[PDB]
Protein backbone atom coordinates (compact mmCIF):
# COMPACT_ATOMS: atom_id res chain seq x y z
CA UNK A 1 0.00 0.00 0.00
CA UNK A 2 2.98 2.34 0.21
CA UNK A 3 4.40 1.56 -2.77
CA UNK A 4 1.82 0.03 -6.06
CA UNK A 5 -1.31 2.34 -7.09
CA UNK A 6 -4.96 0.65 -6.07
CA UNK A 7 -5.37 -1.72 -9.62
CA UNK A 8 -1.31 -3.26 -9.67
CA UNK A 9 -2.10 -3.85 -5.58
CA UNK A 10 -5.17 -5.43 -5.32
CA UNK A 11 -3.63 -8.70 -7.64
CA UNK A 12 -1.14 -8.22 -4.51
CA UNK A 13 -3.42 -7.83 -1.76
CA UNK A 14 -6.13 -10.53 -3.61
CA UNK A 15 -3.05 -13.34 -3.13
CA UNK A 16 -2.20 -12.02 0.27
CA UNK A 17 -5.78 -12.26 1.22
CA UNK A 18 -6.16 -15.92 -0.60
CA UNK A 19 -3.54 -17.63 1.42
CA UNK A 20 -3.92 -15.62 4.83
CA UNK A 21 -7.56 -16.74 5.03
CA UNK A 22 -6.98 -20.53 3.96
CA UNK A 23 -3.78 -20.01 6.92
CA UNK A 24 -7.43 -19.37 8.89
CA UNK A 25 -9.22 -21.78 7.66
CA UNK A 26 -6.82 -24.74 8.30
CA UNK A 27 -5.95 -23.09 12.28
CA UNK A 28 -10.24 -23.51 13.04
CA UNK A 29 -10.24 -26.83 11.09
CA UNK A 30 -8.04 -28.28 13.23
CA UNK A 31 -9.49 -26.72 16.59
CA UNK A 32 -12.85 -28.48 15.67
CA UNK A 33 -10.79 -31.70 15.62
CA UNK A 34 -8.80 -30.55 18.41
CA UNK A 35 -12.01 -29.17 20.34
CA UNK A 36 -14.15 -32.99 19.65
CA UNK A 37 -11.21 -35.06 20.80
CA UNK A 38 -10.86 -32.94 24.23
CA UNK A 39 -14.97 -32.94 24.74
CA UNK A 40 -14.80 -36.80 24.29
CA UNK A 41 -12.23 -36.26 27.46
CA UNK A 42 -14.21 -34.32 29.50
CA UNK A 43 -17.40 -36.83 28.79
CA UNK A 44 -15.00 -39.69 30.07
CA UNK A 45 -13.94 -36.91 32.87
CA UNK A 46 -17.51 -36.78 33.95
CA UNK A 47 -18.48 -40.15 33.61
CA UNK A 48 -15.39 -41.06 35.68
CA UNK A 49 -16.62 -38.41 38.43
CA UNK B 1 -29.85 1.61 -18.56
CA UNK B 2 -28.24 4.18 -20.38
CA UNK B 3 -24.95 5.23 -22.86
CA UNK B 4 -22.50 7.89 -22.23
CA UNK B 5 -20.25 8.55 -25.23
CA UNK B 6 -17.37 10.45 -24.59
CA UNK B 7 -15.36 12.54 -26.69
CA UNK B 8 -12.10 13.94 -27.37
CA UNK B 9 -8.69 14.39 -29.34
CA UNK B 10 -5.44 13.18 -28.47
CA UNK B 11 -2.06 12.46 -29.75
CA UNK B 12 -1.80 8.53 -30.99
CA UNK B 13 1.08 7.97 -28.47
CA UNK B 14 -1.15 9.59 -25.25
CA UNK B 15 -4.48 7.02 -26.71
CA UNK B 16 -2.46 4.62 -24.13
CA UNK B 17 -3.65 6.17 -21.53
CA UNK B 18 -7.11 5.63 -22.14
CA UNK B 19 -8.05 1.79 -20.20
CA UNK B 20 -9.24 1.91 -16.69
CA UNK B 21 -5.74 1.72 -13.59
CA UNK B 22 -4.08 4.18 -15.67
CA UNK B 23 -1.99 7.32 -15.31
CA UNK B 24 -0.58 10.45 -17.31
CA UNK B 25 -1.43 13.49 -18.96
CA UNK B 26 -4.79 13.05 -20.24
CA UNK B 27 -5.56 10.27 -17.09
CA UNK B 28 -4.09 12.40 -14.63
CA UNK B 29 -5.60 15.97 -15.24
CA UNK B 30 -8.03 14.94 -18.65
CA UNK B 31 -10.25 11.83 -18.64
CA UNK B 32 -9.99 9.51 -16.01
CA UNK B 33 -11.72 5.90 -16.24
CA UNK B 34 -12.98 3.85 -13.11
CA UNK B 35 -11.49 0.71 -11.83
CA UNK B 36 -14.65 -0.85 -13.05
CA UNK B 37 -15.34 0.67 -16.24
CA UNK B 38 -17.80 -0.66 -18.30
CA UNK B 39 -17.82 0.37 -22.06
CA UNK B 40 -15.35 0.53 -24.94
CA UNK B 41 -12.44 2.83 -25.79
CA UNK B 42 -13.48 3.47 -30.11
CA UNK B 43 -10.43 5.78 -31.58
CA UNK B 44 -8.80 6.17 -34.81
CA UNK B 45 -6.20 8.06 -37.01
CA UNK B 46 -7.61 11.95 -37.91
CA UNK B 47 -4.17 13.18 -39.21
CA UNK B 48 -7.02 13.74 -42.57
CA UNK B 49 -8.52 16.55 -40.60
CA UNK C 1 23.42 14.13 -21.18
CA UNK C 2 24.86 15.24 -24.98
CA UNK C 3 25.70 11.66 -26.27
CA UNK C 4 24.53 8.50 -25.44
CA UNK C 5 26.57 5.40 -24.57
CA UNK C 6 26.16 2.23 -26.78
CA UNK C 7 23.51 -0.07 -25.53
CA UNK C 8 26.46 -3.04 -25.70
CA UNK C 9 28.31 -0.94 -23.00
CA UNK C 10 25.18 0.65 -20.93
CA UNK C 11 26.77 2.41 -18.09
CA UNK C 12 25.19 2.71 -14.41
CA UNK C 13 25.34 6.27 -12.71
CA UNK C 14 24.74 5.47 -9.33
CA UNK C 15 22.45 8.16 -7.62
CA UNK C 16 22.66 8.10 -4.11
CA UNK C 17 22.21 10.84 -0.71
CA UNK C 18 20.17 12.90 -2.60
CA UNK C 19 16.46 14.07 -2.42
CA UNK C 20 14.74 13.53 -5.96
CA UNK C 21 11.50 14.40 -7.42
CA UNK C 22 10.36 11.71 -9.70
CA UNK C 23 7.12 14.02 -10.84
CA UNK C 24 9.47 16.57 -12.49
CA UNK C 25 10.59 12.99 -14.45
CA UNK C 26 7.03 11.62 -14.66
CA UNK C 27 4.67 14.44 -15.48
CA UNK C 28 7.06 16.63 -17.82
CA UNK C 29 5.72 14.00 -20.57
CA UNK C 30 8.29 14.94 -23.00
CA UNK C 31 8.80 11.31 -22.31
CA UNK C 32 6.60 8.83 -24.11
CA UNK C 33 7.05 5.36 -22.36
CA UNK C 34 7.19 5.18 -18.49
CA UNK C 35 6.85 1.32 -17.48
CA UNK C 36 7.14 1.14 -13.51
CA UNK C 37 8.08 -2.13 -12.30
CA UNK C 38 7.12 -3.16 -8.56
CA UNK C 39 6.42 0.55 -7.45
CA UNK C 40 4.09 3.17 -9.23
CA UNK C 41 5.01 6.08 -11.09
CA UNK C 42 2.76 8.03 -8.65
CA UNK C 43 3.81 6.57 -4.95
CA UNK C 44 7.09 6.88 -6.65
CA UNK C 45 7.52 10.27 -4.79
CA UNK C 46 6.51 9.22 -1.48
CA UNK C 47 9.00 6.31 -1.11
CA UNK C 48 12.92 6.39 -0.28
CA UNK C 49 15.29 4.13 -1.65
CA UNK D 1 -21.90 -15.61 -19.88
CA UNK D 2 -23.89 -13.12 -21.36
CA UNK D 3 -21.59 -10.24 -21.33
CA UNK D 4 -17.92 -11.15 -21.56
CA UNK D 5 -15.92 -13.28 -24.38
CA UNK D 6 -14.95 -16.76 -24.00
CA UNK D 7 -11.46 -16.50 -23.19
CA UNK D 8 -12.31 -13.08 -20.61
CA UNK D 9 -14.97 -15.17 -19.37
CA UNK D 10 -12.97 -17.96 -18.31
CA UNK D 11 -10.46 -16.24 -15.72
CA UNK D 12 -14.06 -14.52 -14.06
CA UNK D 13 -15.64 -18.05 -14.56
CA UNK D 14 -12.73 -19.36 -12.56
CA UNK D 15 -12.27 -17.28 -9.73
CA UNK D 16 -15.99 -18.23 -8.86
CA UNK D 17 -15.78 -21.89 -9.11
CA UNK D 18 -12.29 -21.53 -6.47
CA UNK D 19 -14.94 -19.57 -4.26
CA UNK D 20 -17.82 -21.71 -4.74
CA UNK D 21 -15.53 -25.08 -4.00
CA UNK D 22 -13.71 -23.63 -1.22
CA UNK D 23 -17.27 -22.78 -0.04
CA UNK D 24 -18.23 -26.56 -0.30
CA UNK D 25 -15.44 -28.08 1.22
CA UNK D 26 -16.24 -25.93 4.22
CA UNK D 27 -19.65 -26.93 4.61
CA UNK D 28 -18.52 -30.54 4.08
CA UNK D 29 -15.33 -30.12 6.48
CA UNK D 30 -18.52 -28.96 9.13
CA UNK D 31 -20.74 -31.54 8.26
CA UNK D 32 -18.32 -34.55 8.93
CA UNK D 33 -17.39 -32.87 12.15
CA UNK D 34 -20.71 -32.29 13.23
CA UNK D 35 -21.66 -36.24 12.08
CA UNK D 36 -18.74 -37.23 13.91
CA UNK D 37 -20.66 -35.67 17.55
CA UNK D 38 -24.05 -37.05 16.61
CA UNK D 39 -22.58 -40.48 15.82
CA UNK D 40 -21.02 -40.69 19.77
CA UNK D 41 -24.41 -38.70 21.26
CA UNK D 42 -26.35 -41.70 19.21
CA UNK D 43 -23.51 -44.49 20.40
CA UNK D 44 -24.28 -43.30 23.70
CA UNK D 45 -27.94 -43.49 23.64
CA UNK D 46 -27.84 -47.02 22.26
CA UNK D 47 -25.82 -47.59 25.39
CA UNK D 48 -28.43 -45.87 27.23
CA UNK D 49 -30.78 -47.63 25.71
Amino acid sequence: LSRLDKVEAEVQIDRLITGRLQSLQTYVTQQLIRAAEIRASANLAAIKM
Amino acid sequence: TNVYADSFVIRGDEVRQIAPGQTGTIADYNYKLPDDFTGCVIAWNSNNL
Amino acid sequence: ATRFASVYAWNRKRISNCVADYSVLYNSASFSTFKCYGVSPTKLNDLCF
